[PDB]
């Protein structure tokens, strides 16, 4: 659907441009913000790719100068840390967003630098996005200057000319790329060979190059000659991990890889008497690459029964070495890729192998205490600890997944996990620090919950205030010096942990950080401000607005920066600038609202300044800077000359100018939360916009995307918070609504139908006393039955339910007999709760009587078309709610009462609602009961015999379903059926005259032919 | 590749046998069943998947042929190798048309690289040259043509001379000339051609051609037999130098007589009127096409379109089918881009300006100006070649020519005058001021001012420099005459006060280091008056920051008021350039607290974040973790203020301070490596670009550390002047000494990483595995894939001559093998602890012990190591007084340390001008004397051959020290 | 700025295999210095 929508603006350089244009600023930023917190984050990057492709050579793209330095540093920071999820080259989607940003190269492209390292990923390993990579390289050679462009590419000039030289090849290769590359290497003339230098990356016999020598036996050479059994190891690794080749090569690549691996394993000399012993450099990076492809072979079908068979072998093998080296490690570096992999099968085999290094270790020694003194269980602790301090993102995921199982399988000696308490948590704060905010949050969600659940786990034992000497307080002194800093996920969890640390071992939180609270303050007071740029200046406030949320802390001398604050308030980087002033509110709002400190300061004119600046910020140029400022004024309510000074700038913005923006309107709505003449003033404000020559020009434009409508609805929002007098603004405000819909030609919906309703929530009595008087009119009462059906009028539905039967009296007392209005009213509040319908019955027949009165006048050919669609859709609405009553009771004799009451109209009742409701009474000793009631009600021959016939759809489908799902009539009525119809007399059916009565007599003949 | 089916025929002979090997009571019995009875691998399931792998990748078949065919040949017994060789030679002659693979690791490449792995067969050398050049595997052919030449002798002169000719046109094809000119003079027999070959790889082509015409008259009824080859050198390198010298009318009449492409080349470019003789003579030679001959075919199709004789579309087709032939010659070359490719990178610029001039004079019968300026900038380097500079001027002249002919407010081109003047300037920049001469008022006065300055005309040059200053370089040249006057007059000359204020008038008006080295010495010339300090306040801030360790010493001495004025300039502007250097000195020491206080008031955050890096390095200081002992540094880059540059960037040049790499994060590995001094703690800093920078803090720093920073500083002055010239930048001879920034009086860091294993570390590596030929044994088992081995050796010997020059000049004492660091992936060689003293103490002239002299190769010892030591001296003697100008202020801090060395006091203050003037006179007479003798009778070098003959003499080698390790 | 040309179409020109050989060990070995401009494609044996 995004493909269908974004290709439309490529079809129209027209009025189909300004409707998409403001939304794509949100649709990009909310796709970056959702990709870090999604289950499959790649569809949020497929979305922007069809946005960037669907435009090109466009109109201006003037709204991309602001999102570009945050979109590049998102893409370059996860083109590094991404290594092919399923196997899709998902690093080759990030480069195609990075290289095809749809802007001009002149001023926007400068600062592209970010584009030099994804330039070489597009040229080297790609197939037809090479042509995208050469196209941007041709643009930046001839346009730019050599004094500017040459210092940019110096880190990757030696790497782009190796990938440019793989494209110069003759006519079997492309004539497209090989001729484009020659033009790039010619259009810069002497700067070709200015990089040609002595080489440095001479491959000095690397790990897969390692000539391992297996001793063979050949027939000519009569000895044991050694040969290198690794000439295909480079092609074994690249065949096993590609889905493109056939499966037979991929299975043979494993038999090669496991074939070399079993020659390293079994060549080790085993012990002569290991049971008696129990009573008493370049290989080790080759084996990790070998054992990793064994772990990847678990994810392959039809061979995982064999690859698992030696994975359990080698993990058993590598623990008896260390238990024989007690008189005197490639599995751990191979486990951490299995833990950090992508497929669930290889990940679970990482989880099965960490158990087997313990489940066999308890089988060998037995005593778990001596199996932690020198055992390999102790060293896989510090492997999981250390690899949280790694550079790449995926190795942080291994130490966070490996640790959370290493605390749910070693559960028994938790005394071991108290000496390593601080070293785990310091390792688990660090993973919150050097993780980018644009990476997916699976490494931080398992790190946030692991500090929280562990301190509830191994700190449920500490006694009292006396034992707080050195060991526990150093833990507290670690997570309070990490309170003031940026990257708020390490700042929010330093408060969530310290709360639950002091929840158990019940100690006041102020007394817990008490002997080290002066060590925290001293950096935060020393340098006051104007250093420590705006990322840090949110962190300096955050440690103090938490500290005054304690029971008591630092009752003196925060006023050295309390001036400093007011003035930072009194004056992307624009994102953090409004993030800066939104936290100085919370520091100032907690300065006055807390008692026993406002009386302490009150001798040198402090609170006044705070209040005054809190104002001047009320007319700010943003929206969310007003909302927290609104929370500060609503907290200090529990002066008047300053209120008149504040109302002076408020009434100046409230002047009759017809130019009031929506920022001042919500600030006005925030002001009335804390005279009535503005209602006379604001009606004439909207009527300047509400002339019909401002709405007929609108005509058919969409209302939600429009901007002049948002000024209209924000005006209507203020009427929720009026003065509480008995308002005479009921009639003219709703007359302003009906006038606003007819000139828009828009019925049944509008965006300004919602704020009209919250006004009606305020006045339930004055609303219904307006509606009940003008009830026979159609066009205003249609808005009523939407307002009752709204969930926001919870106080209006309580009025109309209590005052229900006074509108029933209207139907007793001639073209304005509005049966049709009452039906939609009762339908609207029956959809509110399914419990209202169960007691009303004299209502429901009184609707159908006066409806059947209206179907006498409406069945008259005197005028041409009196079939008004309000009346006939009254019946199709009445009937589907008359069935909503029926499936609340279990009685099978009420459905045969709806029949005779509709004899003047429509014959068989309405389809799609009742023919599948009889089919749920047909489809038990109550099926015998319905056939008693039919033979009771049918000899009422005055019931208009098309209803008497109508039991052909309700009598016989019972029996022909009984005689199909059961054997033959295995299951009262027969004693009563034979009583009347087979002792029948002359006037009824036992006469003989060819009329329409014979259509009923076939219900009698076709039933007896089924009883026999 | 049919080697896949040749493998399975060879794999069938493998006896696929069951042993393959390399060479609580219930649990132990369970595994012991597994690890030996289920391990038990037969030879089948190794080789059977190897078949199924090799059907996919063409590199496995090349990788498996080279390991099984020498096993196969070793069972071909005696009396059948000659039967095998002739049956193999017959296979390589079996053309399958072109034996048309011509693709990646094909049959010929994998067959020729499998021959060299087995000794005993010796394929004919002109077939190896043909198979290696035509298909691929050039370096698979030099493995065979050097194995036959060196090592044993083949016991036949006619197989040994046909090998050398087959070798010398492999080196010519790959355009390494230093191995070409060193294999020839190892071979050639006359004296007149061993002189002319060596005057020609230096590059003076006037004494090269004289020694060729005086070589042939040694023949022609001379008694000497002169050989068949060495006569293809005389008659072809007479005409090589005669077209380097640009004598194009003499070799016109020469090529009139024989008649070939040389007539088409010189008479052609040096076409609208003589098109008909030129066009038909092209088509006689246009068959068997080459990338050169299509440029003649295209250009006359372009100047036929100019006269309307030829249609446009044809030039597009002629440029299209000609580029696809240029593509095929690029694909026949090796993978790594070397000097063998530069001939094709100039063909590329011909084709771009041939499809560009096909639209400049298509729309001819304000776009022209854009094309003109793009063209005025698309020029090769100043060091490139004097031929391929000339092959660009010719083209451009032709083109602008047509535009001028057709344009018949200023319509005048005057652009042919630009490409001539640009070529006339680079013709003097190379060598030989004769090729340039045959083709705005103060400069005429500066020429007459310099003409009076050569003779003894003081008032005439002063009036001319005043005439030039009244109308740039003369503002410093007049004081340079006064600097020449002050050295000529007595010690009370006052013109130096009129000189140091003169060079600062245009010091703000690049090469500012050549005057700042002259400024910072005459201020210390016993200024008891100090009148130049007022002259310093009469009226260049970056270019002092290289001279910082000289500046911070002069604060304790005199002129302390003015040298304070130039460090308050730097620290206000560049804080990172000075904070580490002033912290190493901690009013003999009291004035720098005002400099420190200036460093802290301005930039309050940078001085705070930097000291938090120093003290964490100061407190604590196979693999260890940074997490345990230095956890403040893992938390550094979260609280890291704004930016911190990686240290050791202000020592070098790059004078604009924009693209210096800043610290991103510290990698958590402390890769301590048992070094030769003991062990140190190598950290690793990750840069902005992903480039990791491994440093190495060392715990002590002995009292030479404030002297060896001044030694490396001197070759920060030579190394950029080494890269500016032509015969030194053509060969890329970077002096490669490392950065070493000090952080404290005790702790200094310096840049070193893995693969810097020193020469003694090679020696204990061999005895751990337990003569001569120990570098030749260690570097062949380490470097398989001979393309890597040949390039590493060639870069080793080219860097060893840069080790010899800095050891000979400014004489370093006994270089033990543990004092000389060799790279293992690049070959860059540098020395630690350079302490010069500057007289002959007890020495052989340099270290050339025969465990190196075998690895050099005895044909790069003549062609690289003997001429790179010359071409370093041939530029440093004559750039701008590198042996005189800079060397004053770098000995006046040596002789004040020598007086503190030999005793405690110091004397000879008035004589201190003469102790500097003597020990600079040795260092200007140690560089200059080993340059080439200007007569034509010497070979070309003859003094660096005099010193190499001394350093390899086994008398002069063992007579010296015994801990010097003169056997390895 | 500059406005650039474009590649036309897949047009196939194949080369051919000439017949001679050469031995001569000097740098020019033909009419001039560089060799990959003055060497005949791929030669026949």
């Amino acid at each position: 659907l995004f493909k269908l929508c974004f290709m439309s603006v490529s079809l129209f350089p027209a009025a189909n441009e300004s409707v998409i244009l403001p939304h794509l600023n949100e649709l990009i930023l909310k796709s970056l913000k959702l990709s870090t917190t999604a289950k499959e984050p790649l569809v949020y990057f497929y979305l922007i790719r069809t946005l960037f492709r669907s435009i090109g050579g466009g109109r201006f793209e003037n709204l991309y100068k602001e999102i570009m330095p945050l979109l590049q540093v998102l893409l370059e920071s996860l083109s590094k840390l991404i290594h092919e999820a399923r196997r899709p080259q998902e690093r080759d989607i990030y480069v195609e967003l990075c290289l095809t940003v749809p802007v001009r190269l002149s001023v926007l492209v400068p600062h592209l630098s970010y584009l030099m390292k994804p330039l070489v990923y597009a040229l080297n390993g790609s197939q037809e996005s090479v042509s995208q990579g050469l196209r941007t390289l041709e643009l930046c050679v001839d346009n730019l200057t050599a004094e500017y462009f040459d210092p940019i590419i110096e880190p990757v000039i030696d790497d782009v000319m190796e990938a440019l030289s793989k494209h110069l090849k003759p006519l079997p290769y492309y004539h497209q790329h090989s001729h484009t590359t020659l033009r790039i290497l010619g259009k810069l003339g002497g700067r070709n060979r200015t990089f040609i230098k002595p080489v440095d990356n001479l491959k000095t016999d690397s790990e897969l190059f390692q000539n391992v020598e297996a001793m063979f036996k050949i027939h000519g050479l009569p000895n044991e000659v050694p040969l290198s059994i690794t000439p295909g190891l480079s092609a074994a690794f690249s065949l096993l991990t590609d889905p493109r080749p056939r499966i037979h090569y991929r299975i043979n690549s494993f038999k090669y890889i496991s074939g070399i691996f079993q020659l390293f394993l079994g060549a080790t000399q085993l012990p002569d008497d290991y049971a008696n012993r129990l009573k008493e450099d370049s290989q080790m990076e080759l084996l990790v690459k070998l054992l990793e492809s064994i772990f990847y072979a678990v994810s392959l079908q039809e061979v995982r029964e064999e690859s698992k068979a030696l994975i359990r072998g080698t993990c058993n093998h590598f623990i008896l070495l260390y238990f024989n080296k007690m008189v005197i490690n490639c599995i751990f570096d191979a486990i951490i890729y299995a833990l950090s992999s992508d497929n669930s099968a290889v990940r679970s085999m990482g989880l099965e192998s960490v158990q087997l290094i313990y489940d066999s270790c308890v089988e060998l020694f037995g005593n778990i205490d001596c199996a932690l003194k020198f055992a390999p269980l102790n060293v896989m602790c510090s492997k999981f600890i250390h690899c949280c301090f790694e550079e790449p993102y995926h190795k942080k995921l291994a130490g966070c997944i490996g640790l959370e199982m290493m605390l749910n399988s070693l559960d028994i000696p938790m005394k071991y996990f108290n000496a390593r308490q601080l070293e785990i948590i310091r390792a688990l704060f660090y993973v919150l620090r050097d993780t980018a905010p644009e990476l997916p949050c699976e490494v931080t969600n398992t790190a946030k919950r692991l500090i929280l659940n562990s301190l509830k786990e191994w700190n449920k034992e500490l006694t009292r205030n006396d034992v707080f000497s050195s060991v526990f307080q150093n833990l507290v002194s670690s997570l309070i010096v990490d309170l003031p800093n940026a990257n708020e996920i390490v700042r929010a969890t330093a408060q969530e942990a310290l709360r639950t640390l002091s929840e158990t071992t019940q100690v006041p939180i102020a007394t817990m950080i008490s002997p080290c609270k002066h060590i925290l303050l001293a950096p935060i007071f020393g340098k006051p401000l104007r250093a420590l740029p705006f990322q840090m200046q949110i962190g300096n406030i955050d440690a103090i607005t938490f500290c005054m949320g304690l029971e008591n802390s630092f009752l003196e001398y925060n006023e050295e920066l309390n001036r400093l604050v007011q003035e930072a308030l009194a004056l992307k980087t624009s994102e953090q600038l409004v993030r800066l002033r939104v936290v100085c509110i919370q520091l100032l709002s907690l300065a006055i609202t807390k008692p026993e400190f406002a009386a302490a300061q009150q001798r040198s004119n402090i609170r006044v300044k705070i209040l005054v600046v809190f104002f001047k910020s009320l007319c700010g140029r943003s929206i969310e800077i007003i909302r927290a400022a609104h929370g500060g004024l609503k907290a200090v309510i529990d002066p008047k000359e300053l209120l008149q000074n504040g109302l002076r700038p408020m009434l100046m913005n409230l002047s009759d100018h017809k130019k009031l923006t929506v920022a001042s309107l919500e600030a006005l709505s925030g002001l009335l939360k804390l005279k009535v003449g503005i209602g006379s003033k604001l009606l004439d404000h909207l009527l300047a916009w509400a002339q019909p020559r401002t709405l007929q020009q609108l005509g058919s434009q969409d209302l939600e995307n429009n901007s002049t409508v948002q000024i209209i609805v924000a005006i209507l929002d203020v009427f929720h918070l009026l003065p509480p007098t008995a308002h005479k603004f009921m009639n003219d405000l709703m007359n302003a609504l009906l006038y606003l819909e007819n000139n828009l030609h828009r019925c049944q919906y509008s965006p300004f139908r919602e704020p009209l309703a919250k006004f009606l929530d305020r006045f339930p009595d004055e609303s219904f006393e307006y509606f009940f008087n003008e009830f026979s009119k159609r066009e205003i009462t249609t808005r009523f039955v939407y307002f009752v059906g709204l969930d926001s009028c919870s106080s209006l539905r309580a009025k109309v339910l209590e005052s229900l039967p006074r509108v029933r009296g209207l139907l007793h007392q001639e073209k304005c007999v509005r049966f049709s209005n009452l039906v939609d009213l009762c339908e609207s509040l029956a959809a509110s709760d399914k419990e209202w319908i169960k007691d009303k019955e004299e209502l429901l027949g009184e609707l159908l009587d006066a409806g059947s009165v209206c179907l006498t006048l409406k069945r008259s050919s005197n005028v041409v078309s009196p079939l008004y669609f309000q009346v006939d859709q009254g019946f199709e609405t009445l009937q589907l709610l008359y069935i909503e009553y029926f499936k609340s009771q279990p009685l099978g004799h009420e459905k045969v009462f709806n029949f005779i009451d509709k004899i003047s109209k429509e014959g068989l009742p309405f389809v799609l609602e009742f023919d599948d409701f009889i089919f749920n009474e047909v489809v038990i000793p109550t099926v015998q009961q319905t056939l008693d009631t039919i033979i009771r009600m049918t000899p009422q021959v005055s019931s208009l015999d098309a209803r008497v016939y109508l039991y052909k759809r309700i009598f016989l489908p019972i029996c022909i379903y009984e005689s199909e799902m059961h054997g033959d009539l295995s299951r009262a009525w027969l004693k009563s059926f034979d009583s009347d119809v087979w002792k029948a007399t002359g006037p009824l059916v036992d006469d003989y005259t060819s009329t329409l009565e014979d259509r009923y007599r076939l219900e009698l003949m076709q039933l007896t032919a089924l009883l026999i | 590749p049919w080697l896949n089916q040749a493998l399975q025929l060879l794999y069938g002979s493998f006896h696929l046998d069951s042993p393959i090997r390399l060479s609580i009571i219930d649990f132990v019995a369970k595994h012991n069943e597994f690890l030996d009875s289920v391990r038990s691998l037969t030879a089948g399931d190794i080789l059977n998947p190897l078949i199924d792998i090799s059907y996919q990748s063409a590199e496995t078949i090349h990788n498996a042929w080279v390991v099984v065919f020498p096993v196969a040949y070793s069972a071909i017994e005696s009396r059948y190798e000659l039967e095998f060789t002739r049956a193999l030679v017959k296979l390589l002659f079996k053309d399958y048309h072109i034996r048309q693979q011509d693709a990646r690791p094909n049959v010929i490449k994998s067959l020729l690289d499998g021959v060299g792995k087995c000794p005993g067969l010796h394929l004919p050398p002109h077939l190896v040259k043909y198979l290696g050049s035509n298909y691929n595997a050039w370096y698979g052919a030099i493995k065979l043509l050097e194995e036959l030449s060196e090592g044993q002798g083949i016991d036949n002169q006619k197989i040994s001379d046909a090998n050398q000719d087959a070798l010398l046109e492999v080196y010519m094809s790959l355009q390494e000339d230093d191995m070409f000119y060193g294999t020839w003079r190892r071979r050639a027999k006359y004296f007149e051609t061993n002189a002319a070959l060596s005057y020609e790889q230096i590059g003076i082509w006037d004494k090269a051609l004289q020694l060729y015409e005086a070589a042939q008259i040694k023949a022609r009824s001379g008694v000497f037999p002169f050989g068949e080859s060495e006569y293809s050198l005389w008659e072809d390198h007479w005409i090589y130098c005669a077209e380097k010298l640009q004598h194009w009318e003499i070799l016109t009449e020469l090529a009139k007589h024989e008649g070939f492409t040389d007539l088409l080349l010189e008479c052609g470019w040096r076409w609208i009127a003589d098109r008909e003789p030129l066009e038909q003579s092209v088509k006689t030679v246009m068959d068997i096409p080459t990338p050169r001959r299509q440029i003649f075919q295209t250009f006359l199709a372009l100047q036929g379109f100019s006269q309307q004789k030829d249609t446009l579309q044809d030039v597009s087709r002629l440029c299209d089918e000609g580029i696809q032939l240029t593509l095929r010659k690029w694909n026949a070359l090796p993978q790594r881009v070397t000097r063998a490719h530069i001939g094709l990178l100039h063909t590329f610029q011909q084709y771009v300006e041939l499809m560009e001039a096909s639209q400049v004079y298509s729309s001819l019968v304000q776009e022209l100006k854009r094309v003109l300026q793009a063209w005025r900038e698309r020029l090769p380097n100043v060091w490139d070649d004097i031929n391929i500079w000339n092959d660009l001027v010719t083209w451009r002249q032709h083109v602008f020519g047509v535009i001028n002919r057709v344009y018949m407010a200023y319509r005048g081109y005057h652009e042919m005058a630009w490409v001539i003047n640009r070529f006339a300037h680079v013709a003097r920049k190379h060598e030989m001021p004769e090729v340039c001469i045959n083709q705005q008022k103060a400069e005429f006065f500066t020429l007459k001012g310099m003409f009076l300055a050569k003779l003894n005309a003081k008032d005439e040059a002063n009036q001319a420099f005043a005439t030039a200053v009244q109308i740039p370089k003369a503002w410093a040249e007049w004081g340079f005459f006064n600097d020449r006057r002050f050295k000529e007059n007595p010690e009370e000359i006052f013109h130096a006060k009129n000189a140091i204020s003169c060079y600062l008038q245009a010091a703000g008006l690049g090469k500012t280091r050549k005057l700042l080295c002259r400024i910072l010495w005459l201020i210390s010339l016993d200024d008891a008056a100090g009148s130049l300090a007022k002259t310093f306040e009469d009226h260049p801030v970056w270019y002092w920051i290289t001279f910082v360790p000289q500046l911070l010493t002069s604060l304790s001495h005199k002129e302390a008021k003015i040298v304070r004025h130039i460090l308050i300039q730097i620290a206000k502007s560049y804080p990172q350039s000075l904070h580490f250097q002033l912290r190493t000195t901690k009013q003999p020491w009291q004035d720098v607290e005002e400099i420190m206080g200036i460093l802290k008031t301005a930039y309050p955050l940078l001085a705070l974040s930097l000291e938090s890096l120093v003290d964490q390095l100061n407190q604590r200081f196979g693999k260890a973790d940074l997490e345990r002992v230095s956890l403040h540094l893992s938390l550094f880059h979260h609280q890291k203020f704004e930016d911190i540059e990686i240290p050791g960037q202000y020592l070098l040049h790059k004078d604009n301070n924009n693209h210096f790499i800043k610290i991103e994060r510290f990698l958590p590995t402390l890769d301590l490596v048992r070094g030769s001094n003991g062990c140190y703690k190598r950290m690793t800093i990750r840069g902005n670009d992903g480039s990791l920078h491994p440093f190495a803090v060392q715990f002590p720093a002995a009292r030479h550390c404030r002297r060896e920073e001044r030694i490396f500083q001197l070759f920060r002055i030579f190394d950029d002047a080494l890269s500016r010239k032509v015969q030194s930048r053509r060969r890329n001879i970077s002096l490669t000494l490392p950065i070493a920034v000090p952080l404290s009086p005790h702790i200094r860091i310096l840049n070193d990483d893995k693969r810097y294993t020193t020469l003694m570390g090679i020696y204990e590596e061999f005895c751990r595995r337990k003569p001569s030929t120990l570098l030749k044994d260690y570097y062949t088992e380490k470097f398989s894939n001979y393309e890597n081995y040949w390039l590493f050796r060639k870069q080793f010997t080219a860097q060893y001559a840069s080790f010899i020059f800095m050891t000979y000049i400014m004489c370093i004492n006994s270089r033990q093998p543990q004092k000389i660091h060799i790279n293992e992936g690049s070959g860059n060689i540098w020395t630690s602890e350079m302490l010069p003293t500057f007289y002959n103490t007890e020495s052989v002239p340099f270290r050339l012990t025969p465990n190196i002299q075998k690895f050099i190769g005895e044909a790069g010892l003549e062609g690289i190591l003997s001429v790179y030591i010359l071409v370093i001296a041939n530029s440093l003697s004559d750039s701008e007084f590198d042996m005189e100008q800079y060397l004053s202020l770098f000995v006046r801090d040596e002789v004040i340390s020598w007086f503190a060395q030999q005793h405690r006091a110091s004397a000879q203050t008035n004589q201190l001008r003469e102790i500097v003037r003597v020990n600079v006179e040795l260092l200007t007479k140690r560089v200059l004397q080993l340059n080439h003798i200007p007569n034509s009778q010497n070979v070309a070098t003859q003094f660096v051959l005099n010193l190499i003959s001394q350093a390899v003499n086994p008398r002069n080698l063992a007579y010296t020290d015994s801990a010097w390790m003169a056997y390895l | 700025t500059l406005i650039n040309q474009h590649i036309l179409k897949p047009a196939p020109p194949p080369t051919e295999i000439p017949a001679r050989l050469q031995v001569k060990p000097p740098q020019p070995a033909a009419m001039k210095i560089p060799n990959r401009p003055t060497l005949l494609g791929g030669s026949a044996i």
